């Protein structure tokens, strides 16, 4: 997906858009030993509510 | 008179570095250091890996 801010930002009051969570918790941990990676990924909208 | 003694440039000893990458990491990229310091540098990095 990516709701891309331009609109979650500014698009009409009804619109009613799918954003879509990660759930990392089954996330593979990284061979201990290869070298690391260099752009930490985040991310820009949470949900306000549980 | 006694021909005793070849020239060469370039000699090798009787003993050298031999490694054995775990090619799991490595990546091939033939690490790219400096151009002045490739060549100084040069090979031993590129033989550790």
């Amino acid at each position: 997906q990516h709701v891309d801010a331009e609109s979650i930002m500014t698009a009409p009051k009804g619109k009613l858009f799918h954003l879509q969570f990660m759930d990392g918790l089954l996330r593979p941990e990284p061979s201990a030993f290869d070298p690391p990676a260099s752009g930490e990924d985040m991310r820009l909208i949470y949900p306000l509510q549980p | 008179l006694s021909d005793d003694f070849k020239q060469i440039s370039d000699p090798k000893g009787y003993l050298t570095y031999s490694v054995k990458y775990e090619d799991q990491f490595t990546k091939k990229d033939k690490l790219r250091a400096s151009e002045a310091d490739d060549r100084i540098v040069g090979p031993t990095v590129n033989l550790f890996k």
